[PDB]
């Protein structure tokens, strides 16, 4: 999870999605290509309050 | 079952009911395309069918 | 939750089977600390040997 | 749910401090009427959230 974070596979509706990264495979729905994406977050200016 | 041509499966637990579950038989494993049998778990969220 | 447990104790009706994970604010069972202590000790003993 | 066991020290455990805190709030919430300034949700409205 230090490399890949959390995989988007339909958790409960709140659940957050970052540990501290989010990634999943997404077959692009305009064609027949299967992409893997990754987003990383750096908490900024008073995120914890 | 040889006399009626059935395949019977038995399971103890499932790890998530929101995931789609089929039954894969494969001589190789690690490779989804090498399979010889695949059945969708008929109601899902089910074991021993 | 208590109503479901009461019905389950006699019947077993599962109309609308899956309980819609967003319908949970309940806590989850916890592992036995005595059993996990056995594994921790065995891991430590094997490491030293 | 029946197989979603958690390690001790997790907030999700039924025996975790969160579980104890939930029981305390559940029973101590109504020790005073809403009319009284001594009501738990009146003196500390942040607790409910």
């Amino acid at each position: 999870q230090k490399y890949l974070g959390m995989l988007q596979n339909g958790y409960s509706d709140s659940t957050s999605a970052y540990v501290d990264n989010i990634s999943t495979g997404l077959v692009v729905n305009n064609e027949s290509k299967l992409e893997a994406y990754k987003i990383t977050r750096v908490k900024t200016d008073d995120y914890d309050k | 079952n040889k006399t009626k041509n059935y395949i019977a499966s038995v399971q103890g637990h499932l790890m998530n009911a929101d995931y789609t579950r089929r039954l894969i038989l494969t001589p190789v494993e690690n490779n989804y395309y090498a399979r010889l049998f695949e059945f969708p778990f008929s109601p899902n969220t089910i074991l021993n069918t | 939750y208590q109503q479901d447990l009461t019905m389950l104790g006699r019947g077993g009706v599962s109309k609308n089977l899956r309980t819609a994970n967003s319908l949970v604010g309940l806590f989850l069972p916890e592992y036995n600390p005595a059993l996990t202590d056995y594994w921790q000790t065995l891991r430590l003993r094997l490491f030293n040997l | 749910r029946s197989s979603s066991f958690v390690k001790p020290g997790s907030v999700a455990s039924m025996f975790s401090p969160a579980g104890y805190l939930t029981e305390l709030y559940r029973e101590a919430k109504d020790l005073h009427f809403s009319s009284s300034a001594y009501h738990l949700d009146n003196r500390r409205p942040d607790l409910a959230d």
